[PDB]
């Protein structure tokens, strides 16, 4: 009764919202937050695709996606803690000296 | 089932929109938790009961707890509000809008017989996970071990 | 399908690398011994090579709905394992200079080798996604292993953020493809489309998002800007492992995906990949023109060489020798980049600390270390495509595959980018034999030295005499 | 859709809204009526909780279908739990799970 | 119509269960403290007391934390079957829904500590949050022993699977780990106050403080009822009605929580984390492995 198209469009909306939140923010924490939004949107799209076909594979890919999201959130917050404890500044544009 | 799906999708979209524009980190994380709860409600509308339970247990109950922990220990760019003035988000917003309109053009035009909403239980997901998905399970434990090792190596104080 | 005992006899390198991970981890939990843990890592990788020989005694079979093991998979597994062994060998003097925990580096290197093996045997979207994450996140750890170093922390943050974004793109594309196809197997990606309906927009857009993620992973233009910063900031053995193992494993699974997907011979994806290959070759060669940093220069070089590989990939279904060309090119590129980043590793070893500069200064290298200057020159000529080297044999293979498929724009791009490459590679080599104005004693440094000399001897011998490697690659046919 | 399942859906929804409304009305009556007049170990503990929670989800999925998975599934969970215990042992011996050094 | 009076009877049963649970939590606040109207006395004392939000604090987070501390375990009660025909939601996920509410419960402590504009209260909240995460990490597996024996996430199916042998005997290690995890997730003695670190309930006064207290005792009601349902056969009894048996077993566990508070002493903070992780997590993994081997052998 629910269209697959509507669930896919909802996942796409959340994905592009996470992408623009990733781009527009100088603070690294909001960049990590936008990354979490994008990966949650991708997992939602996999759930919609799996539930449309009546298959278990969508929830399995969802489980793999949230395992990835947990590990990436852990690593990114470790890197953010390192940046804050070595520079006392979460500005990502200051971490830019390698260029050319 | 359609009613809950549409309200939860709308709540998730609205909460994400408040997430990416807010200035306070704790408030943004609270809106993100609200969006995760809405996404779990969407999962329960589709019949993916295990996915909704996992969206509350693992995403809102573990990962956002980690983000909240980091924000509290930071005790925290905020003052100027760069992302609010249109001269900063003029480009990225229309770029994301163009990407979204191309994606939803691809979405419109596919075979769509509708979603039945029959519950795919966690028992069947377990049979699949521990049937034809042995290497996904073992290497996913392997991946989480890798993430644990990396995050301890980087995030410890000394 | 389920698991048989013979399926376990078609799984040994994965199990060997995983058991090496567990054993090294428990040995770290026992005590913090750099020598013993590094040795356990290299014995585990060598045993995985011997396990590859043992499964070469066995046949080719589909071990899961996920995995498929054939000679294609064994060839790419061997390339990944050789890259990992070289990385550990270069990492030991570097980690000897590193005044912190050292064996976590080996644990992450082994875990990334496991992900490379998974990508080498992947026949399924779930396995491809898992292998990509399994080579990515240990590289998050390894690129910023020296997180107190400001350049390494910068490279870690850049690679972590950008690879998380690319993983999101790839996952979204996989979800759209599964929404269309209804099956995550490689062979079913387009099976439910017939009568010329192969160009369905949802399948194409899903493959486009996967192309964005994979082309980030392959340093393809315009997902290439991370490459010089991440290459320069990362530790030099980590740069070696990234440039060799990650790109080889991801391009192998991309080769398999475009081989068994029925949507692989759509004209739209072929044209997009042709544009990406053209831009990658030209942009990498042009951007490496005025580089005084060897690591950034090798990043741009990696962009151009993956453009050549993409040119070989486009001629898959039209031609026949495309996968053989990819194998020969991958062997030559593996040995060349191994030797190049190995010299970068040993001259930057031991690690001098987070505050000291890691500048290379290759000018005048002959007058204080002649043999490493000779090996650097040999690999510079190999990446240029000089006929006395196996890099030319790969260039000749991709040129033959572009001529057979009549890809004249890509052939002209190869020639022009080759000329620009001649300029900057020969500048690097003649700088090695210039005069420097002004400016070890272990056996693991000598092990890294003999590794780069062995790679030079292999690239020179297979440049003059390429037939053994050609016959090695040719027998590695997969289950068609 | 049976009568019992929609009755239970209505009962669950009423349970939700009565509980939330009772708490909100409790705080509203509290406010309206009356007379006016850090160390990195926290991040590591939360991170360990997240990782082991995802492993716990895999074990959750196994546990509900034991009779439909056979001894092969037990073996699968055996290497899974062995790697989990190896990681836990690793964290214990390296001092990661040691609040007091 | 029979359908309308059936759904209204089910709604009335759910509301009766909810009111009984709330009144039981408040009445056992009194019982942990003849004087039946004493509870009403403190109730209207906190009701009519003026409320003080700190001036330089965050209003929404400060107001939101007691709501979480109440509604999390209050909603977690909804899966518990009391008697045949007296369940609120016969969910397919069940104990997963309990795990969802227990996961959301940590935000009350974190939010209270941050919104209370005080470094000491913030440090105490981080300490308590680390503790409850350290015990929530094995709460689910301690219940997975029972789930593995029953082969389903449903609660009525678990109670029907307890029709001959109660799961206290085969899942005694699951019994012990779920008891410790239920006590620790409720932030009560001996896991009551882990605190330069002060309490995170400071700056809370009046009806918000009442919300925190009644939410803790409601969580005690929910944990004891789920304890009975999972490990002590639920409502199954030979002579008395099933409602009566469930009531006596729930009261039995609730006064044993009170007795554990009144008797046991408080271990140290690092001792609490070391015990939690190092003992209870490998013990629970081993318990689930041995349980699986036993059921597959039979
Ligand atoms: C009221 C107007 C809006 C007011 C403001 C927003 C309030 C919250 C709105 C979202 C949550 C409630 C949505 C409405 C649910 C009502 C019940 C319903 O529609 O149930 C249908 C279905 C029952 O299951 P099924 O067996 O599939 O039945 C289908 C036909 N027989 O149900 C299902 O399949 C699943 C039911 C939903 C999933 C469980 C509940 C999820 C709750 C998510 C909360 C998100 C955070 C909210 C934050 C609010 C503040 C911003
Ligand atoms: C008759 C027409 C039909 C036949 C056409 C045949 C084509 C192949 C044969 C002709 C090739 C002509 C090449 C001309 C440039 C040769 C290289 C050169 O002059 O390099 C010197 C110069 C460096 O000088 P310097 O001042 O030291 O640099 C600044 C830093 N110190 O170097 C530089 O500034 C950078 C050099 C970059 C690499 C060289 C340029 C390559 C361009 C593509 C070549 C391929 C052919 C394209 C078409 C050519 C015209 C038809
Ligand atoms: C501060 C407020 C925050 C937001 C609070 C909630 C807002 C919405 C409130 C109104 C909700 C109305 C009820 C919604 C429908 C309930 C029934 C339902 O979900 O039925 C669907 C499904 C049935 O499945 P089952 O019965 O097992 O199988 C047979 C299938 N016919 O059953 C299921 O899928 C059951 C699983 C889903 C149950 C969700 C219950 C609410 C969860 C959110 C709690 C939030 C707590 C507060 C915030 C915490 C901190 C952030
Ligand atoms: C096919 C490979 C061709 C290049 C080989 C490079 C290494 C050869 C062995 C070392 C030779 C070094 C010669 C240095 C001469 C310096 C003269 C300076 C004064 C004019
Ligand atoms: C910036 C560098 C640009 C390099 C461009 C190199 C171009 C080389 C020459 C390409 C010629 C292609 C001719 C294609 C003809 C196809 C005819 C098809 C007939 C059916
Ligand atoms: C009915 C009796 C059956 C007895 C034998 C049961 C076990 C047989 C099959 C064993 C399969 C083991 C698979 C292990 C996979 C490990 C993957 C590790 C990846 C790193």
């Amino acid at each position: 009764m629910i269209p697959l198209q509507h669930g896919l469009i909802l996942a796409a909306i959340l994905f592009v919202l996470g992408l623009t939140g990733l781009v527009i923010r100088r603070n690294l924490l909001f960049m990590l937050i936008g990354l979490e939004i994008m990966i949650n949107a991708s997992a939602l799209a996999f759930v919609v695709a799996g539930s449309y076909w009546g298959q278990t594979d969508g929830q399995v890919m969802y489980i793999l996606a949230i395992s990835l999201a947990a590990a990436e959130a852990s690593i990114g917050l470790a890197l953010l803690l390192q940046l804050h404890r070595r520079r006392q500044n979460l500005n990502i544009d200051s971490v830019s000296e390698m260029r050319g | 089932m359609e009613f809950a799906f549409y309200i939860c999708g709308l709540i998730a979209i609205l909460a994400t929109l408040r997430v990416i524009t807010h200035t306070n980190p704790v408030h943004a994380l609270l809106y993100l938790i609200i969006s995760l709860l809405a996404i779990s409600g969407v999962f329960f509308s589709l019949g993916a009961y295990f996915a909704g339970a996992l969206e509350i247990i693992v995403y809102a109950g573990a990962i956002m707890v980690l983000f909240v922990f980091v924000v509290m220990m930071l005790n925290l760019i905020e003052q100027e509000r760069q992302w609010l003035k249109p001269q900063v988000w003029i480009g990225p917003a229309i770029l994301s809008a163009i990407m979204l309109v191309v994606i939803v053009y691809a979405i419109l035009g596919v075979n769509d017989q509708g979603i039945d909403g029959t519950p795919i239980s966690a028992k069947a997901v377990g049979i699949t996970l521990f049937g034809p998905y042995v290497l996904a399970v073992e290497l996913a434990s392997m991946l989480l071990l890798a993430g644990l090792v990396v995050a301890f190596h980087v995030g410890r104080e000394e | 399908m389920t698991i048989t005992p013979q399926n376990l006899i078609a799984l040994l390198p994965l199990l060997i690398v995983g058991l090496t991970v567990v054993v090294v981890m428990l040995s770290i939990a026992w005590r913090r011994n750099h020598f013993l843990n590094a040795t356990l890592s290299v014995i585990g990788l060598n045993a995985a090579l011997v396990s590859l020989w043992f499964v070469g005694q066995a046949g080719a079979m589909d071990v899961t709905p996920l995995m498929r093991v054939d000679g294609f998979a064994m060839l790419y597994t061997g390339l990944v394992l050789l890259a990992s062994l070289a990385t550990c060998t270069f990492a030991y003097p570097w980690l000897e200079g590193y005044n912190d925990n050292k064996d976590e580096f080996y644990l992450l290197v082994l875990i990334a080798a496991l992900g490379g093996i998974l990508l080498a045997n992947a026949n399924h979207l779930a396995s491809l996604f898992l292998g990509i994450e399994l080579i990515s996140l240990p590289l998050f750890g390894l690129v910023g292993y020296a997180f107190r170093q400001k350049r390494s922390l910068e490279a870690s943050i850049k690679y972590t953020i950008l690879s998380a974004a690319a993983s999101s793109f790839l996952l979204f594309g996989m979800a759209l493809v599964y929404a269309q196809s209804g099956d995550l197997s490689f062979v079913a990606l387009g099976k439910n489309l017939g009568d010329g309906m192969l160009n369905e927009p949802l399948l194409l857009a899903g493959f486009g998002l996967m192309i964005v993620g994979l082309g980030f992973k392959l340093s393809l233009v315009p997902f290439h800007l991370w490459t010089p910063d991440v290459y320069q900031g990362a530790p030099a053995p980590v740069s070696t492992f990234l440039a060799t193992a990650s790109k080889i494993a991801i391009f192998g699974v991309v080769m398999r995906l475009f081989l068994y997907a029925p949507v692989g011979d759509s004209e739209a994806i072929r044209v997009v990949l042709a544009i990406i290959a053209f831009a990658s070759i030209i942009f990498g060669n042009l951007m490496a023109l005025s580089q005084t940093n060897i690591k950034r220069l090798l990043g741009y070089s990696s962009i151009s060489h993956l453009g050549y590989l993409l040119v070989a990939l486009i001629a898959l279904q039209t031609g026949e020798m495309s996968m053989e060309a990819v194998g020969v090119y991958l062997a030559g590129y593996l040995f060349s980049s191994l030797g190049a980043f190995g010299v970068v590793s040993l001259m930057s070893s031991p690690y001098r600390g987070p505050d000291a500069d890691s500048l290379f200064s290759y000018r005048g290298l002959f007058w204080h270390r002649p043999i490493l200057a000779a090996v650097m020159t040999v690999m510079m000529l190999s990446l240029a495509g000089i006929p006395m080297t196996l890099g030319f044999i790969g260039k000749f293979y991709v040129l033959a595959v572009g001529v057979q498929a009549h890809l004249w724009w890509l052939v002209g791009a190869v020639v022009v980018g080759s000329a620009i490459g001649l300029y900057y590679y020969l500048r690097v080599a003649v700088s090695l034999y210039l005069h420097a104005p002004e400016q070890p004693s272990n056996w693991q440094y000598s092990a890294g030295g003999i590794v780069v000399l062995i790679s030079a001897l292999l690239v020179l011998v297979l440049g003059v005499w390429p037939q053994p490697l050609i016959s090695i690659v040719r027998l590695a046919m997969p289950l068609m | 859709t049976s009568t019992e399942v929609i009755a239970h859906h209505w009962a669950f929804a009423i349970f939700l809204i009565v509980a939330i409304g009772l708490c909100c009305l409790m705080l509203v009556g509290g406010w309206f009526l009356g007379g006016r007049a850090l160390s990195a170990k926290f991040y590591l503990v939360a991170m360990f909780f997240v990782i082991f929670d995802v492993e716990a989800l895999y074990l959750f999925a196994w546990s509900t279908s034991i009779r439909e998975s056979g001894w092969v599934g037990f073996v699968e969970a055996a290497i899974f739990i062995f790697v989990l215990l190896a990681g836990l042992v690793y964290l214990v011996r390296i001092g990661a799970l040691d609040w007091t050094p | 119509s029979p359908e309308l009076i059936e759904i209204l009877l089910t709604i009335l049963k759910a509301v009766v269960i909810l009111l009984v649970v709330v009144t039981c939590g408040a009445f056992m606040s009194f019982g942990e403290r003849g004087g039946s109207l004493q509870l009403v006395a403190d109730m209207i004392k906190m009701f009519f007391k003026e409320d003080w939000i700190p001036k330089f604090s965050d209003r929404v987070i400060f107001t939101l934390a007691p709501m979480i501390a109440f509604t999390s375990l209050l909603l977690a009660f909804a899966i518990v079957p009391v008697s045949p025909g007296w369940v609120v939601a016969d969910l397919n996920i069940g104990i997963l829904f309990f795990l969802m509410m227990a996961g959301l419960a940590v935000y009350a402590v974190l939010f209270a500590g941050w919104s209370s504009n005080n470094k000491y209260s913030l440090l105490g909240a981080m300490r308590a949050s680390a503790q409850t995460l350290s015990y929530e990490v094995f709460l689910g597996l301690s219940l997975m022993g029972v789930v593995a024996q029953a082969g389903s996430f449903n609660m009525t199916d678990i109670v029907n699977s307890q029709a001959h042998v109660w799961n206290v005997i085969p899942q005694f290690f699951g019994f012990i780990t779920f008891a410790i995890a239920g006590v620790a997730v409720c932030h009560r003695h001996p896991f009551d106050q882990p605190e330069l670190a002060d309490g995170y309930h400071i700056e809370y006064s009046g009806m918000k403080f009442g919300l925190f207290f009644v939410g803790e005792y409601i969580g005690i009601v929910t944990i004891s009822a789920l304890m009975v349902t999972l490990f002590f056969g639920g409502w199954q009894g030979p002579l008395l009605p099933p409602f009566i048996w469930f009531a006596l077993k729930t009261a039995f566990f609730m006064m044993m929580f009170i007795l554990i508070r009144a008797s046991l002493p408080r271990p140290r903070y690092d001792q609490v984390m070391s015990f939690g992780w190092k003992i209870c997590l490998p013990l629970t993994l081993i318990n689930l492995l041995v349980t699986a081997a036993v059921i597959l052998w039979q």
